[PDB]
């Protein structure tokens, strides 16, 4: 299989069925963050996925070429987190993004919550383009959690 | 040996549930790519 879409990342050696993570197939690439996958290769139906690019900073990592997903925040209008959590099917949740103010840079960040088994879910733009991946960020002075909105470069 | 499997479409649904604050927050992304709170 390699329809263009959101998928889950399962495997097989824990308890059961797990699903580890999320990611996007898109124009013959997909892309996950590196936390869920290591890097190691998967397994789409009889076919093997290798990994291709990777980068433990960004936690990003992208397998049969290289990172294809180029869209950005505009930093004002919302987005839709495709969460695809364990267990359950795809939902669209929206979002007005925060920002994480760092050294380097300002990115968005999406103040939503869900298990792990779910990073590597898609943000996206009205315009149904993926801005980036969810599933990397911090803890806040509460307890909940928020997201970086994570983007690679194209080549 | 991890697989994948299809969970959907890449698609804005116009009739979704809006949820989540926009919070401004300092933040250090270390080698490792773990985010910490300055
Ligand atoms: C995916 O593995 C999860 C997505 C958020 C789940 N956490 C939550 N609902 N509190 N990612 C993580 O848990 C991050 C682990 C990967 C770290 C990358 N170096 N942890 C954080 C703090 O984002």
């Amino acid at each position: 299989e390699t329809t263009d879409g959101v998928y889950r990342v399962m495997t097989r050696k824990l308890l059961g069925s797990t699903q580890v993570g999320v990611g996007v197939m898109q124009e013959g690439v997909f892309h996950t963050m590196w936390h869920v996958t290591k890097g190691a290769a998967l397994r789409s139906g009889e076919g093997r996925l290798d990994p291709y690019w990777g980068d433990v900073k960004q936690d990003l990592v992208s397998y049969c070429g290289p990172w294809k997903l180029d869209a950005a925040w505009d930093g004002l209008s919302e987005v839709q987190l495709l969460a695809v959590p364990p267990g359950e099917r795809a939902k669209n949740i929206q979002t007005l993004p925060g920002i994480f103010k760092t050294k380097d840079g300002d990115i968005g960040a999406v103040a939503l919550d869900y298990p792990a088994g779910t990073s590597g879910s898609p943000i996206l733009d009205k315009c149904g383009r993926v801005i980036g991946l969810y599933g990397n960020g911090v803890v806040i002075k509460n307890g909940s959690y928020v997201s970086a909105i994570t983007q690679g470069k194209r080549e | 040996d991890m697989y994948i499997e299809r969970a959907g479409d890449i698609t804005w649904e116009k009739d979704a549930e809006v949820t989540g604050n926009s919070p401004r927050l300092d933040v250090a992304l270390d080698e490792s790519g773990d985010f910490s709170l300055v």
